[PDB]
């Protein structure tokens, strides 16, 4: 089997999650009360759910998931609400306040006390496994929670499984827009659990997703229910492979092969083609050649980056629907007759393909429209070096007068570990540099 | 221009045992002796795979006698002459602080050194001068004061009035007039003992809360006549507990917020000391934000010498806890140049 | 889960207490006997922040309410809301301050003050998890400012690492009808400078500003400055008790507010004030909300921000609205009037939003600043004080009763640094 487990930690991890459930649920024809009535209605018996969820002696269906945080708002959401009866009633929370925003309260001071749950769940799901893939995380680095009490659930996970896979879904801080004061710090401090601890980091921010609303899907007022959305689509393409039947699968082991060259550079951005109104459905015809063009624009990258200002360093494209692979080939090669996309010297390959025969699944009531074909982009490329860039000018800014530090260094956090992130985080912007020169 | 605040930053040998046990890996690779906090110079060390720069850099091979020659002999002349002098201690657990400060009978420390010195000079300075000294020994603690060498008094009673004639002067604190240096090490015993502290980790007498001590000198004219010109001076003799993370705490409740605020505490005193060393920030100095550096309020301008004995160690142990207390040390100079 | 004590001191106080009370009932659809008349599940989900359970199914305020006099307590009790609160929690004296500082903080205030922490260490045992702590008073009072800072001593010793809140109530340089309002003011702030982790300054001015230009109120009571502070009250702890998009409790406000331990001291705001009149000839949308939130005239604290920086910001929505507009909005009052807003923070606001709006409102927003500003506040009041202590023009009264000049001058002090410190990032730097 291809089980994989998902855990969502913090407010913006957990709502990503609501989203990604009811996608999955409505993916797979299972209710929100745990039933699938196909089975007894047909009779089933050849379906493929066990990437996601696990059944029981009664046809319930419940899914591999952990949902944390440190306060209960979001999680008595998610208690009482339209999916109240799928999920086991292990939704961990912490009886007492939040981190509020700060790293040191979510790492060390009151996120110790709900780790050990925490990992003993995790365990639990994977005694169950019996084919685990790998672990999807669901965090936001601005937030206090999603910052610390990740790091140290990844550095447990690690210390523990240490084989496994482990992938990350994290929201990045805008370059302009921001909700909160202290991002920086919890972005930067944050360094440390991406790059020793993460195989692969996808990184979206609000800011980039928001443009591709209001420019593609003609949405004026965006809330966050439609990013969810969004980033639950490209999550869902990412693991279609292993549900569905395809003329190219693609496992997340062979995914991390030809996505990663080298061990520190595992920060690839992602996109989504076909994101297109209901409107503007009709007036296109939608080729494979239309959305794989439509993945390489800077407008369409979900990282407020231009990826012009880098060279591309790996791609993979993973296609949904009906696609021929003699059509991706001709794709792809008009693609490389471009200019403007620079690929480096070192990497003449470039491009790994995926397909799969399930067509993208629309969620009622969403403002995505039904199409034949879709694709996912993620590629490695050196463009993420500048938003890392602009956010270590930040830190510096607030840095220099040792702003807000007295409520970091309250919750248990030494002042030089400070500079240790900071200088982590040059030197993988120094690595990312480095790797872009051409060969001599 | 020269200004006022110095810091030298000292590196603690080994011990045999450790030499011994660690040692080994050196010899099999060329254990943890790597030898990782060497010295190229003077004012300079780049063995901590970065370089940082520093007033003086005291070797291995520095005992005692010099340590204090070249650290704090100025500040009893400055002391004598007239105006206030400051040298705090810090340095993390297995740093030698205690070594270096203190010592043992045989090693005298730099308390022993400098009393021994101050009640020379007064000795010698008898014919022409009065001369008389005032100790005093209090403890910083969860920012609250309290009197080491007169327990039981209630916190409320020690408090920090500004006096008009720039002097700190906390109330109802307890004094002694100590005439030889004998006596003084008595009282600082008697002090220590009341010094709070509790276990930790493996350790069992891990200091956890700030000690200082001021030593007022107070000289006036004898063989002439003059109304009223004694000018008295402080010398003060402070001792930092050594930062500490959460994630080594794990009974948390009251070790944690004492914890907490000891690293606040460290930080306002950063603050103060860089924005001392700064001309710029001049025009306000946070003195407020903790009880140590309103006590200091001025004891650390540049009319007042003030120095800084920061301890460390070369083994692999404590790395971090060594680059810790180095970053702090840059704190005071923050001289970025290679 | 997050539950809140608050304690009322001194008639000002208390009053503003009372109307809080009734506006967080009314919010929780909570009967004046006590019993929950509402129409939706989700206030009681979160109903135990400010309230407690009473076996008849009623629900009795987590108040503590303290005085030297009885009379403020019997037009309490005799009120609209009396029924509702804990006969045992009503605490207090017979002998008034008297408009003196020294009576509420030493002679009289110490025998009361054992009770007062009786009854809070009661109330705070039996909760589940303290958030912390929620003082309303005045400065420029008696017992009000003196007993307060007693309290907050006290509980901050027992106490310590909960947040602390004080709705203070500035005295004005033109609205004064107290003759040693410096003294009290002076020597109440030289205590929640160090003792607190907030301070929402309040003043009358602003308030009776607010309440004859922008409400358009012809006769204005003290009925409708409790309303606008109790406006507030509710606003700023919103996310507790209700669900959001992003949630922001006491803690991380004031993390995200507070750069320096000692910088603590906020404007607050509320957005949707307009007539009645003038109801139905504008909208009610995010922008208009944002440029009513921003208005230098808006103010409660009687601090024209114009003529400082705003260190930090901190906006709490209420209602069904979008992320983007609000970020939009925000991303565009930081630039259009970057002068105001220091250029050693990249973002300056603090962004919160909850779902539930209050009551007949599509959606409103709260507004919590931390400006150099308010320094002109404190600088006001240490002219007056200066101007009364250079001839000691009333000192015989507070020495009288255990004071010292020592004292006064050690607030005086204190004041001074508070300023210079504020000042020190006025500067453009
Ligand atoms: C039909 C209609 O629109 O009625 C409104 C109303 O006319 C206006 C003018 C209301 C009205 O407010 C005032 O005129 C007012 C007067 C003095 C002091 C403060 C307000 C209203 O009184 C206020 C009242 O507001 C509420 O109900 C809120 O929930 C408020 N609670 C209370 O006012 C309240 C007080 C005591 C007992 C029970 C409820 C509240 C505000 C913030 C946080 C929590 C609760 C409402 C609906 C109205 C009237 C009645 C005319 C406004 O309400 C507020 C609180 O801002 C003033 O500007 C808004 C805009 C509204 O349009
Ligand atoms: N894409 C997306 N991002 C969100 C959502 N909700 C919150 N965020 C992001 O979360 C970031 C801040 O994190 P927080 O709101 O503090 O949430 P948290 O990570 O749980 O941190 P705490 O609430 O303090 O525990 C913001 O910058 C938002 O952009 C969401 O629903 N979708
Ligand atoms: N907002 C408001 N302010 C008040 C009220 N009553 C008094 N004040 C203010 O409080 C100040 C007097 O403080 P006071 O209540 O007498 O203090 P106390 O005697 O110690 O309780 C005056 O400057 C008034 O402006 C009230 O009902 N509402
Ligand atoms: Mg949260």
């Amino acid at each position: 089997m291809r089980e994989c487990i998902s855990i969502h930690v913090g407010q913006a991890g957990v709502q990503i999650g609501n989203a990604c459930w009811e996608l999955y649920c409505l993916e797979h024809g299972i209710q929100p009360d745990g039933q699938m009535p196909s089975d007894k209605t047909i009779g089933g018996g050849d379906d493929s759910f066990n990437t996601f969820f696990s059944e029981t002696g009664a046809g319930k269906h419940v899914p591999r998931a952990v949902f944390v945080d440190l306060e209960p708002t979001v999680i008595d959401e998610v208690r009482t609400g339209t999916y109240r009866q799928l999920f086991h009633p292990e939704q961990l929370i912490t009886g007492k306040e939040d981190a509020a925003n700060n790293y040191a309260r979510g790492h060390y001071t009151i996120g110790k006390e709900i780790i050990d749950l925490v990992l003993d769940r995790i365990r639990k799901l994977a005694d169950q496994c019996t084919g685990l893939q790998g672990f999807l995380v669901f965090h936001s680095f601005g937030g206090g929670t999603g910052s610390g009490f990740t790091s140290l659930l990844m550095e447990r996970l690690s210390v523990d499984y240490g084989k496994k896979s482990k992938l990350e879904f994290s929201i990045y801080p805008a370059p302009q827009v921001s909700t909160a004061v202290v991002e920086p710090y919890n972005s930067i401090l944050t360094t440390h659990t991406t790059l020793e601890h993460s195989d692969c980091a996808f990184m979206v921010d609000n800011e980039a997703i928001y443009d591709i609303c209001r420019r593609n899907l003609d949405i004026e007022r965006p809330t966050y229910t439609n990013l969810n959305r969004l980033i639950s689509q490209i999550v869902s393409s990412i693991t279609a492979s292993l549900r569905f039947d395809g003329a190219l699968n693609v496992d997340l082991t062979e995914f991390q092969t030809n996505l990663v060259p080298y061990p520190r550079i595992h920060f690839p951005l992602a996109t989504y083609a076909p994101v297109i109104s209901a409107e503007k459905a009709y007036h296109e015809q939608l080729s494979v050649a239309e959305i794989t063009n439509a993945c390489f624009e800077p407008a369409n990258q979900m990282v407020k980056c231009d990826p012009r200002h880098g060279k591309y360093m790996a791609c993979c494209l993973l296609y949904r629907g009906d696609v021929v692979p003699k059509d991706v080939n001709a794709a792809i090669a008009t693609i490389k007759t471009k200019r403007s996309i620079q690929f480096v010297d070192w990497c003449p390959t470039g491009f790994k393909v995926g397909i799969n025969y399930q067509p993208p699944t629309v969620v009622p009531g969403g403002d995505l429209a039904k199409v034949q074909r879709a694709v996912c982009m993620l590629s490695n490329t050196t463009a993420i070096a500048e938003a890392w860039a602009r956010l270590d000018h930040k830190f510096d800014l607030m840095y220099a007068k040792r702003a807000f530090v007295h409520w970091y260094v309250g919750e248990g956090m030494e002042e030089g570990e400070f500079s240790e992130a900071r200088e982590d985080m040059a030197a993988l912007e120094k690595d990312y540099e480095e790797v872009g020169v051409d060969s001599v | 221009k020269q200004s006022s605040i110095s810091v030298a930053v000292r590196v603690r040998p080994f011990t045999e045992a450790e030499s011994n046990r660690l040692v080994k890996i050196d010899n099999d690779d060329v254990g943890g002796l790597r030898k990782i906090i060497n010295v190229v110079d003077d004012r300079m060390l780049i063995i901590a795979s970065k370089r940082f720069v520093f007033d003086r850099l005291f070797d291995e091979d520095c005992t005692q006698d010099q340590v204090y020659r070249n650290t704090t002999q100025p500040l009893l002349d400055s002391v004598l002459d007239g105006y206030n002098a400051t040298v705090f201690a810090y340095g993390a657990t297995g740093c030698g602080k205690t070594h270096t400060i203190s010592g043992t009978p045989e090693d005298p420390g730099v308390i022993f050194l400098t009393m021994k010195e101050l009640y020379n000079r007064i000795e010698e300075l008898k014919d022409t001068k009065i001369i008389d000294i005032s100790l005093s020994y209090l403890e910083i603690y969860n920012e609250t004061i309290r009197d080491l060498l007169n327990p039981m008094t209630q916190c409320k009673n020690l408090v920090i009035r500004e006096d008009a004639n720039n002097k700190i002067s906390v109330s109802n604190l307890s004094r002694h007039r100590p005439n030889s240096v004998e006596e003084v090490m008595q009282l600082i015993l008697e002090g220590n003992k009341n010094r709070t502290c509790s276990p930790t980790e493996a350790n069992a007498t891990s200091s956890r809360s700030h000690a200082v001590l001021q030593i007022n000198v107070i000289q006036k004219d004898r063989t002439g006549d003059i109304t009223e010109e004694h000018t008295f001076a402080t010398l003060s003799i402070i001792d930092l507990a050594g930062s500490e993370r959460a994630a080594a705490t794990k009974n948390r409740g009251a070790r944690l917020n004492e914890g907490a605020n000891i690293n606040k505490s460290l930080l306002a005193l950063g603050n103060c000391i860089n924005a001392l060393c700064d001309p710029r920030r001049r025009n306000h100095v946070p003195y407020r934000d903790s009880k140590l550096t309103r006590l200091l309020k001025f004891s650390l301008g540049g009319n007042c010498k003030t120095v800084m004995i920061v301890c460390v160690s070369p083994s692999s142990q404590h790395y971090d806890e060594t680059l810790n207390t180095l970053k702090y040390a840059d704190r005071a100079k923050e001289i970025k140049t290679k | 889960m997050r539950e809140i004590v608050h304690i009322q001191a001194g008639q000002c106080g208390n009053q503003i207490g009372a109307k809080f009370w009734e506006v967080i009932s009314d919010e929780h659809g909570i009967d004046p006997t006590g019993s929950y008349h509402g129409d939706s599940d989700l206030q009681l989900e979160r109903i135990n922040v400010y309230y407690n359970e009473a076996t008849g199914n009623k629900y009795v305020p987590r108040a503590i309410l303290v005085d030297l006099e009885p009379g403020t307590m019997d037009s309490v009790r005799s009120g609209p809301f009396g029924q509702i609160f804990r006969p045992d929690n009503f605490v207090f004296g017979q002998s008034g301050a008297g408009n003196n500082w020294a009576k509420g903080h030493y002679t009289e205030g110490a025998e009361l003050v054992d009770s007062v922490l009786d009854v809070v260490r009661k109330e705070s045992e039996s909760c589940d998890c303290l958030q912390g702590f929620q003082l309303t008073h005045s400065l420029g009072g008696g017992t009000g400012s003196g007993m307060g800072t007693l309290l907050i001593s006290k509980i901050r010793e027992e106490y310590p690492d909960r947040i602390m809140n004080t709705f203070s109530v500035m005295p004005s340089p033109k609205v004064s009808d107290t003759v040693v309002e410096p003294y009290n003011a002076t020597l109440s702030v030289h205590q929640l400078v160090e003792n607190t982790d907030e301070t929402y300054c309040i003043d009358n001015e602003a308030l009776y500003d607010i309440c004859f230009r922008t409400l358009k109120l012809t006769t204005p009571t003290y009925g409708d400055l409790n309303h606008l502070v109790s406006a507030t009250m509710s606003g700023v702890t919103t996310c507790l008790r209700f669900p959001g998009q992003l949630n922001a409790d006491l803690r991380k406000l004031a993390v995200n507010m507070v750069p320096f331990p000692r910088l603590h001291f906020f404007m607050p705001g509320f957005a949707p004030l307009t007539s009645r009149g003038s109801q139905q000839y504008r909208a009610l949308t995010v922008p208009e909300l944002t440029q009513q939130m921003f208005d230098s005239k808006n103010m409660m604290a009687a601090c024209d921000p114009r003529h400082g920086r705003y260190l930090t910001v901190a906006a709490i929505f209420r209602g069904r609205m979008s992320m983007k507009e609000v970020d939009e909005q925000m991303l565009n009052v930081q630039n259009k009037n970057s002068s105001y807003f220091v250029e050693w923070i990249p973002n300056n606001v603090k962004t919160a939003v909850c779902d539930i709006p209050p009551r007949g409102l599509k959606m409103s927003a709260t507004f919590i600043g931390n400006s150099t500003a308010i320094q002109e506040l404190f600088k006001r009041i240490s002219e007056q004080f200066t101007a009364m202590f250079r001839r000691k023009a009333f000192l015989h009264w507070y020495t009288g009763e255990g004071m010292d000049e020592m004292e006064f001058t050690e607030a005086e002090s204190n004041m001074n640094d508070l300023v210079s410190e504020y000042q020190q990032y006025q500067d453009a730097t």
